[PDB]
């Protein structure tokens, strides 16, 4: 209940700050003021066109490595096990195959931002 | 008499280039009005394009017609891009200035101008 | 033996004597198609012949560069192939012909 | 200049270089703002004699450019020439070649 | 004489010899060759020979002028061809400078030398923008220095110093609008010409 | 070649030109002579035909095109 | 002569000690720590900032500031309506309408200097044959309207009367150079 109250208090504080920011000052709104910025000229495009990012393979690899992270994270409770040899071998194999995947992608130029 | 042409041998292909430029301007006017948030309508812009062609439409020298076509293509290119802004494309309409009247009574009532 | 030329984009270009030889002989062979009265033909034959003579005379790269005085030998090679390109372009043109048109009388009069 | 010895030692060690010798604040070694009056020299052609302007009139030494050939005025074995002798190659610097 | 420059007749003679060289290599285009008393070589050519002259001077072995320093125009509106297009070229190999002149009018374009020197792209854009001299085969020839909707070529002699239009913010239309120019000061022209001639060497013969 | 469809859609464009035809058109009515138009109005008509039929008419045949009859037969022999 | 900035003479080969030094430079971020030390030394230096409105920046007697019209020690205005300062003014910022005075002296009736048009080049004060127009040391004369920077003869004479105790001293310190 305590953490819930602190979360709600922080949310209410941020809402109070932005409500003060919006209801305190004086408003004078017109079209040239609220136009998009674009460094002092009218934008050619609509800023919603396709962007064509260059690190898409790195993003998918990040998804896979994040799930490898999720696999690796119960290690602080895994080291409390009674066997510890199969645990050590399994952790070594997991880190080794993750590193092998990273090395293969590096060799095949996956993380090189193909334009 | 005995001059060097620049694109057109005579007036016919100069008029052909004029028609091509006019087609391009006529097609580009709706896209310009949609992209740049213009107060005007599509009919007003096309009438302005016709007005500009008409005010240039008294010249019978092929070189001058070709140069007018070239300058019109440059203006059309900077309107195809958004190099020209709303102010630049609304400068064709003269919405602010009052035109000087064409009658002698008004030009006599104000100013010593012919 | 030279490691780098010092100019960016200029390759080291080993055995430069053979390359200069073939460029100069090609320049002479295409100069043989010009008219005999072409001043460009006469002067370019003089330049190419004397440079080919000194490239046959000097076998060392450094001393050959010192004799040629056209910068590095790779710069000399680039200048030779550009002269060959100019020879082709000047065969396509005909600059030895008389003047195409006299200017007006006050065209080059300064001050007005 | 008004810094303690410990702070000067820390500054010198952190910079790696001696700073009190060449500190970038000017204290007293600059010139005084009030200077003695000058007496500027007169140049040549203040001679009061043998100083006619026609003998040093550089502005009227300018002539119209000389015509080498003309399509109107002229109406028109030897070696090929160059606009100038080719530029001699620069020598590498001796105080610091840094090559 | 401590107030007069030295002359360097040696480099004057060198430039004269090279002017003879170029004039006899290209008689089809060269109309005049002159060397000034400031030791500068000018070669005035027909407009048809701009490309061959500039190519010869770009890569000829004895005339390596591979760097284009300047490309400008001079409006002299009393000759028949009112624009004098001037190319200043630099020879790093021979440490020399040459000047090549051609002429144009408002309706006679000149072939662009972008295929010879790439700086000629922007230089010819500037020449077209400021003088209205069109250039054949120029990639994206357009204005470079004037305003986007600007009309007329302002470096011409007949164009006014203040122009024809001026810009101001208008609050009714909420825009930056163009109006006919109205000066509150009216720039005062000064007749700073002495009625006595200064240089008898340039005294023109009477009409 | 759907001659009646081509004809009445061309007539639909001409009626919805909003500059001419106050019940003055015919199939063989000339633009410059009968309708009293000029080259810019003619190329506006041609561009309307392009926008209505979905194919491009070049300038070389548009300048020899003079009447709605040659519009409909040109569209017929093109399609 | 010339020198190279990035070319290396031969190579230092491959050695275990040099390899260990390069490895420690890469891993231990030695040049980054060196830059940290440099800006730390700058932290422990003394700043060059002056307290502005109380400690003004240093200047020179040649300094071009605000324009002023001077007077003779008798009180007579120095300007003699000769207009060559506006002839030499590269911005055409001066207007010098003039007429004979009541006592017949050649004086000005309108002497306007547009400070929004002036480029502060001192050509007027170096062209003036009687040291009438000067550019005194005032630079803190910023105004809240455009019109206050359109000076007339009354404003220029007021500036000359205000700053004469400093302008005369600067001209005394400077006139032997000019
Ligand atoms: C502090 C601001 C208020 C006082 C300002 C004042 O009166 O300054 C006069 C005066 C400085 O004027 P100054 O004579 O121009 O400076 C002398 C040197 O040029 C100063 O040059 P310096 O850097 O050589 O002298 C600094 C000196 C003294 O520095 C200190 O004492 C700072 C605190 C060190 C801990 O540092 C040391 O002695 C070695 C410190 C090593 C630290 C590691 O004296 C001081 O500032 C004395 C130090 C005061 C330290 C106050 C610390 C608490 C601040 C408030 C906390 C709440
Ligand atoms: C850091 C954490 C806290 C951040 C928030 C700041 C807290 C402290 C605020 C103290 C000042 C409170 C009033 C600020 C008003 C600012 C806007 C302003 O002056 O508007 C003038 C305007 C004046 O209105 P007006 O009647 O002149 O009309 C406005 C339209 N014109 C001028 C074009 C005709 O509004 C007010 O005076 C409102 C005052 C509200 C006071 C609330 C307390
Ligand atoms: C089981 C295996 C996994 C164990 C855990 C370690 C994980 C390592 C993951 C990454 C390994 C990738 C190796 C292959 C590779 O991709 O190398 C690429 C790299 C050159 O790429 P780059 O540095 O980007 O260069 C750009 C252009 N020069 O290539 C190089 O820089 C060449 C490197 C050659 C030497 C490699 C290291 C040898 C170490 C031996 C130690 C013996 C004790
Ligand atoms: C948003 C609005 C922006 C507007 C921008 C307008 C751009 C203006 C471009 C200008 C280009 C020209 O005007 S070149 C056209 C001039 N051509 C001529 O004069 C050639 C001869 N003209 C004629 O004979 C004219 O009568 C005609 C009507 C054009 C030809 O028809 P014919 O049939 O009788
Ligand atoms: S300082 Fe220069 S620009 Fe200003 S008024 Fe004097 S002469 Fe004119
Ligand atoms: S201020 Fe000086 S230069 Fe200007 S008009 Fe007066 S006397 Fe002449």
């Amino acid at each position: 209940m305590n953490l819930y109250t602190v979360i709600f208090i922080n949310i209410l504080l941020s809402l109070t700050l932005i409500l003060v920011a919006f209801w305190l000052p004086q408003m004078n709104l017109y079209s040239e003021k609220a136009n998009p910025y674009e460094c002092g000229f009218d934008p050619t495009s609509s800023a919603r066109l396709p962007f064509s990012m260059k690190f898409f393979l790195v993003a998918i690899t990040f998804l896979l490595f994040d799930l490898e992270i999720a696999l690796l994270l119960p290690l602080p409770w895994a080291i409390q096990t009674i066997k510890t040899s199969t645990m050590m071998i399994m952790a070594f194999i997991l880190v080794t195959i993750l590193s092998l995947g990273l090395a293969y992608e590096w060799t095949q130029k996956g993380l090189e931002w193909t334009e | 008499t005995s001059v060097k042409p620049i694109f057109s041998r005579d007036l016919n292909e100069a008029k052909r280039r004029v028609r091509e430029l006019y087609r391009a301007w006529y097609r580009e006017v709706p896209n310009t009005v949609h992209l740049m948030q213009l107060d005007i309508t599509v009919k007003q812009g096309r009438d302005k394009v016709r007005e500009m062609f008409m005010k240039n439409a008294h010249v019978t020298d092929p070189r001058v017609v070709d140069l007018l076509v070239i300058k019109g293509k440059m203006e059309l290119q900077e309107t195809i891009k958004v190099w020209k802004q709303r102010t630049h494309v609304m400068r064709f309409f003269h919405e602010t200035e009052t035109p000087r009247p064409k009658d002698f009574l008004s030009k006599f009532y104000m100013g010593h101008d012919p | 033996l030279k490691k780098t030329t010092g100019l960016v984009g200029l390759a080291v270009c080993d055995t430069p004597h053979e390359r200069l030889t073939i460029l100069y002989t090609k320049t002479l062979d295409i100069l043989k198609h010009f008219p005999k009265h072409a001043a460009y033909r006469k002067y370019t034959e003089q330049i190419t012949n004397e440079k080919l003579d000194m490239v046959k005379a000097e076998p060392d790269v450094k001393k050959l560069e010192a004799l040629l005085q056209g910068g590095e030998v790779e710069e000399v090679i680039l200048q030779a192939e550009k002269e060959l390109s100019l020879a082709r372009k000047m065969l396509k043109w005909k600059p030895w012909e008389p003047l195409v048109e006299e200017p007006p009388a006050n065209q080059w009069k300064w001050p007005i | 200049a008004s810094a303690t010895r410990v702070i000067q030692k820390l500054r010198n060690w952190a910079s790696g270089q001696d700073l009190q010798a060449k500190l970038q604040l000017r204290y007293q070694e600059i010139a005084k703002r009030t200077q003695p009056p000058p007496k500027l020299p007169v140049g040549p052609s203040h001679k009061l004699s043998n100083n006619y302007y026609c003998t040093r009139d550089g502005r009227r030494e300018v002539v119209p450019p000389s015509i080498i050939m003309s399509s109107q005025k002229a109406l028109v074995e030897k070696k090929a020439v160059t606009p100038a002798p080719p530029m001699k190659r620069w020598e590498l610097s001796k105080d610091q070649p840094y090559l | 004489r401590p107030t007069v420059r030295p002359r360097s007749d040696v480099t004057h003679k060198q430039l004269s010899a090279f002017g003879e060289y170029v004039a006899e290599i290209l008689p089809k285009y060269v109309q005049q060759v002159q060397v000034s008393c400031l030791d500068e070589l000018e070669i005035c050519i027909h407009p048809d020979g701009v490309i061959p002259t500039l190519t010869f001077l770009r890569d000829h072995t004895n005339a390596q002028f591979k760097s284009l320093a300047d490309l400008t125009a001079v409006d002299v509106p009393t000759r028949q061809n009112r624009f004098e297009i001037v190319y200043n070229l630099l020879s790093l190999r021979f440490n020399s400078r040459i000047r090549v002149k051609t002429y144009a009018d408002e309706l006679t374009p000149i072939d662009s030398i972008v295929s010879v020197h790439i700086a000629a792209n922007w230089y010819e854009r500037e020449v077209w923008d400021m003088f209205g001299v069109f250039f054949f085969n120029h990639p994206d020839l357009r204005r470079i220095l004037t305003d986007y909707g600007f009309e007329g070529h302002p470096f011409r002699k007949d164009f006014p110093l203040t122009g024809y239009v001026e810009l101001r913010y208008d609050d009714e239309v909420k825009r930056v609008v163009a109006e006919p120019v109205e000066l509150a000061q009216e720039f005062r022209k000064f007749d700073l010409n002495s009625p006595w001639e200064a240089f008898p060497a340039y005294r023109q013969p009477p009409e | 070649l759907t001659l009646d469809g081509i004809k009445d859609r061309v007539l639909y464009v001409l009626k919805l030109y909003d500059k001419i035809d106050p019940e003055k058109l015919s199939v063989n009515s000339h633009f410059m002579k009968d309708l009293g138009l000029d080259s810019l109005d003619q190329v506006e008509i041609i561009m309307a035909m392009e926008d209505e039929f979905g194919f491009e008419i070049p300038d070389i045949d548009a300048e020899k095109l003079m009447c709605p009859q040659e519009i409909v037969d040109y569209i017929a022999d093109k399609k | 002569t010339y020198k190279y900035v990035n070319k290396k003479e031969q190579e230092s080969e491959v050695d275990m000690k040099s390899a260990t030094d390069n490895a420690a430079r890469i891993l231990m971020w030695t040049e980054l720590i060196r830059g940290l030390g440099m800006t730390l030394s700058y932290l422990f230096r003394e700043p060059a900032t002056i307290n502005y409105p109380f400690e003004k920046g240093p200047l020179s007697p040649r300094f071009r500031g605000e324009h002023a019209l001077r007077r003779y020690p008798s009180g007579e205005e120095r300007c003699i309506a000769c207009k060559l300062c506006e002839a030499i003014c590269p911005a055409q910022a001066i207007t010098i309408e003039a007429e004979p005075r009541a006592d017949g002296s050649r004086r000005t009736t309108r002497y306007d200097i547009d400070m929004t048009k002036c480029i502060y080049c001192g050509f007027c004060q170096e062209a003036c044959p009687v040291d009438a127009i000067v550019e005194g040391p005032n630079f803190e004369f910023s105004t809240e309207t455009h019109e206050e920077l359109l000076y007339n003869k009354e404003k220029l004479l007021n500036n000359g009367d205000k700053w004469e105790a400093e302008i005369a001293a600067n001209i005394q310190a400077d006139y032997l150079y000019r």
